[PDB]
């Protein structure tokens, strides 16, 4: 004799696709710190692109 | 699709507010004073609400 036992198999597909502004997070929309941040490297593009 | 920049909306005027008092702080006479406290016993002066 046999049987059927349907079972659940759960698989993640998509973690919540987050996006973080490069300079809004780091600088609170100011004038001197924005220039100081751009004085750093191309991290605004790097992090946002990743 | 390309996220170019942020959208930080500029302010439209300025607002300043303060304690609604007109008292002055007794500073000038302290420097003018010939009478003066000691150093091994320096004086304290709780200036407030002015
Ligand atoms: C086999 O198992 C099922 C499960 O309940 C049952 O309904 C059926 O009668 C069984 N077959 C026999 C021949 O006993
Ligand atoms: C606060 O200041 C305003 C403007 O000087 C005045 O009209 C008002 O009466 C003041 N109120 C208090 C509680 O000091
Ligand atoms: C008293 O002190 C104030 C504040 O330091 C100064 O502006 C003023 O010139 C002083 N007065 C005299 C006579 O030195």
């Amino acid at each position: 004799n046999f049987t059927i036992s349907v079972t659940t198999e759960i698989l993640p597909v998509s973690m919540t696709k987050t996006s973080v502004d490069c300079t809004m997070y780091i600088c609170g929309d100011s004038t001197e710190c924005s220039n100081l941040l751009l004085q750093y490297g191309s991290f605004c593009t790097q992090l946002n692109r990743a | 699709i390309y996220q170019t920049s942020n959208f930080r909306v500029q302010p439209t005027e300025s607002i300043v507010r303060f304690p609604n008092i007109t008292n002055l702080c007794p500073f000038g006479e302290v420097f003018n004073a010939t009478r003066f406290a000691s150093v091994y016993a320096w004086n304290r002066k709780r200036i407030s609400n002015c």
